[PDB]
RNA sequence: CUUGAGUCUCGUAGAGGGGGGUAGAAUUCCAGGUGUAGCGGUGAAAUGCGUAGAGAUCUGGAGGAAUACCGGUGGCGAAGGCGGCCCCCUGGACGAAGACUGACGCUCAGGUGCGAAAGCGUGGGGAGCAAACAGGAUUAGAUACCCUGGUAGUCCACGCCGUAAACGAUGUCGACUUGGAGGUUGUGCCCUUGAGGCGUGGCUUCCGGAGCUAACGCGUUAAGUCGACCGCCUGGGGAGUAC
């Protein structure tokens, strides 16, 4: 959709579901809230928070917001070379380049989100707020500037980007 | 209050009045109107209200 | 603030003979001369603390400019310090 | 043509009259009502210096009975 | 030296006191190598509020330069003069000793704003018609 | 503070507005209260603050027009 | 060396500090003159005060703090801090021309120096206001709430440990980052013609980009990018006490 990556069949990564009410003015609210991530195995920014009266409509709204006005991210499947010191709203992450030979430990659903993110190997334990909504921001702000070179010319690589600005 | 004093002084044989005003309280004009209803010309409404050069501290009133 | 006619005698007598105000010796001698003027106010006015703050600026800075000359030439220094009667 | 420099009604729309002088009676009376008293600085759009110095000069002048200090002195 | 613009005003009936006092004050100034750069008497004027009684005073502008040590003693002097009702002395900053801001207001006074009476005749011998001993 | 200066042709009602210039404010305004020395510098001097809401109100008349609600 | 910083005389803006001098006006008071019954207080009220003549008012004297407005989004001080008006003594800050030295720098544990306010020892001084102390009133009671009397204080001078909500609730001082415009000032240039424009410093404030924040918010005077060096915090109650 629009600028979205070369995605193929849907990612249906449901991360969370909740239900919220004031109940102040006419009995409770019945509507539900959903948080969903839609990627492609090669690295995406797709993250969508949406809501509707019952769960099936809540997820399908949330999944649209997971997929529209999302830029391509160019990592090579499971290797990434140039992360970011990831911060989102006090939930802070700090990945650095690393072998995939070493494995991944990560708790809850999270080793599963990270393996579809392509970022499992560079990953290191979260700090700051450990709230379900913001703990997963590893693949968004932590990739916001990146490269993943396969080229023998890795040591000319920043040179190559200047002479295009010339 | 003005119509009460203004009645009593006919016996002193006063026949004309002029007025001096001294304060911010109510009766700004209404006090004047009652001397003028006593049958006097009240052409000179001379505010002489003393503005001290910032005088003596007024009472605190309530303790909050 | 110091008198026009003292400032010109001080310049005549201190630093080199160029009658400049900038070198380290003439700058101690000018600072001293205001410090002394201000001590004239502090013959009275013993509760005038907000101006004493000012004294310690001029004093501290002279302390610094004395360290600087003594890090440099010792002839100028041993002369100057004895020549304004500073310290004991 | 150049260097005419402060003829009239230029730099400022309202002329600054005095700073700190009070020996002329007329310069103070430039900002003084018929009640015998200063007009506030918000209303006239006077520049703060000429006003700040006039605050001393006007009090000085009033104390020398060049002005009424008080409504009782009208 | 530094310039101090002293203005003082005098009770009409007491003006007769001042022609002996003023010439000692001028000798005390010049005795300190200061100067009288104008000495303008303005004539009688109406006070807004009385000071030591009467709504009228006679205003005298000395226009001194005197050293800083001396003016603190002269200022105390002019305020505690009884013939003087009140006095004010202004700063060295932004001062004229030429070209008087009251030159017109002075003349207007002698022409037009006195009483023209016996009680203001008393002022005029202490006024511009000034008499003083020679230094 | 009816003010001494007489309104042209004498009448029973004093024209209090056209006379007054700077009377009551600060001196006879903080009535039956404890008089402070430095407090007025922050308590009373609120002229700039009160001017902003009046600039905002006069802006929004034109903005109801630009949104087209009027 | 100047690219950091320092200094000479000159101008400029301001409530920075210490000690002197000075005026009128209401409460308050006294005296005489005039004159009769409430005055005061409040939500409504009563205590107080008063016929020895109150309250207010005319004339004149008395006395002590204070000095409103001008006072403004102003300006100043080291932070809190500074406001009657003047002088003596003097700081610190803002510009500008001639001229000099040339890292003499930065920060700062310990350190000396310094109080918003009241507390405070004696002398001076007291008009009003006021904790206490009395008495009124409030009410399921009422020390809180609300009223009347009324003292130390407040006011000066010197003296005693500098407390705090001691402010940017924002460390010090320095470098850099699209800006416009308000308030207002040094000074070059303007039919100076619109508290105006432009050149260049000055403090001061609204508005918002890059960036940063949980959020408000900050934004060229940062809460940004940073710089060196320092102070300080590490769950609550119990404790700013114990030692």
């Amino acid at each position: 959709a629009h600028i979205e990556k070369q995605a193929g069949e849907l990612q249906e990564k449901l991360i969370a579901v909740n239900r919220v009410s004031k109940t102040v003015k006419g009995g409770r609210i019945f509507s539900f809230t959903a948080l969903t991530v839609v990627g492609d195995g090669n690295g995406r920014v797709g993250f969508g928070y949406g809501k509707a009266r019952e769960v099936p409509a809540a997820i399908q709204k949330a999944m649209e917001k997971a997929r529209r006005n999302m830029i391509n991210v160019a990592l090579n499947n499971g290797t990434l070379q140039h992360p970011v010191k990831g911060v989102h709203t006090g939930s802070r992450v700090f990945m650095q380049p690393a072998s995939e030979g070493t494995g991944i430990i990560a708790g809850g659903a999270m080793r599963a989100v990270l393996e579809v993110a392509g970022v499992h190997n560079v990953l290191a334990k979260a700090y700051g707020s450990t709230n379900p909504i913001n703990v997963v921001r590893a693949t968004i702000d932590g990739l916001e500037n990146m490269n993943s070179p396969e080229m023998v010319a890795a040591k000319r690589g920043k040179s190559v980007e200047e002479i295009l600005g010339k | 209050a003005a119509e009460r004093c203004a009645d009593a002084v006919k016996e002193y044989g006063i026949k004309n009045l002029e007025v001096m005003v001294k304060g911010p309280g109510p009766g700004r004009e209404s006090t004047i109107r009652a001397l003028n209803a006593a049958g006097f010309r009240i052409t000179n409404i001379t505010d002489v209200t003393p503005i001290p050069h910032n005088g003596c501290r007024p009472p605190k009133k309530r303790r909050v | 603030s110091l008198s026009t006619e003292a400032t010109a005698k001080i310049v005549s007598e201190f630093g080199r003979d160029a009658n400049d105000t900038g070198s380290t010796e003439v700058q101690v001698a000018l600072l001293t001369a205001q410090i002394n003027h201000l001590q004239g106010h502090f013959a009275e006015h013993k509760k005038d603390h907000h101006s004493r703050r000012g004294l310690l600026r001029m004093v501290s800075q002279r302390r610094k400019l004395l360290d600087y000359l003594k890090r440099k030439d010792v002839a100028r220094y041993t002369r100057l310090i004895e020549r304004l009667g500073l310290r004991r | 043509a150049r260097y005419f420099r402060r003829r009239k009604f230029c730099r400022f729309t309202a002329e600054g009259v005095q700073e700190i002088d009070y020996k002329d009676i007329a310069t103070l009376k430039n900002y003084i009502t018929e009640s015998g008293k200063i007009v506030p600085s918000r209303i006239t759009g006077t520049r703060a210096k000429y006003q700040r110095q006039l605050a001393r000069a006007i009090k000085r002048a009033r104390y020398l009975s060049l002005l009424p200090y008080t409504d009782r002195h009208q | 030296m530094r310039h101090y613009e002293i203005v003082f005003m005098v009770h009409p009936d007491q003006s007769e006191q001042v022609p002996g006092m003023i010439e000692r004050y001028t000798a005390a100034i010049t005795g300190a190598e200061g100067k009288i750069h104008r000495l303008e008497d303005w004539g009688r004027r109406q006070l807004a509020y009385p000071i030591n009684k009467l709504h009228k005073a006679h205003y005298v502008l000395m226009n001194v330069e005197a050293p800083q040590e001396v003016i603190d003693e002269l200022e105390t002097t002019f305020r505690f003069n009884d013939a003087v009702i009140r006095s004010m002395v202004m700063r060295t900053k932004h001062a004229v000793t030429e070209a008087s801001p009251m030159v017109k207001a002075k003349d207007e006074r002698r022409e037009r704003r006195d009483d023209f009476a016996n009680e203001t005749a008393d002022d005029a011998e202490a006024g511009d018609s000034e008499e003083e001993e020679e230094e | 503070p009816v003010i001494k200066v007489r309104e042209n042709e004498p009448f029973d009602v004093a024209l209090r507005r056209f006379k007054r210039s700077c009377e009551k404010a600060g001196v006879l305004a903080e009535v039956r209260r404890r008089e402070f020395y430095e407090k007025p510098t922050t308590e009373r001097k609120r002229a700039k603050a009160s001017a902003v809401k009046r600039h905002a109100k006069k802006l929004a008349r034109e903005n109801a027009r630009r949104t087209r609600l009027y």
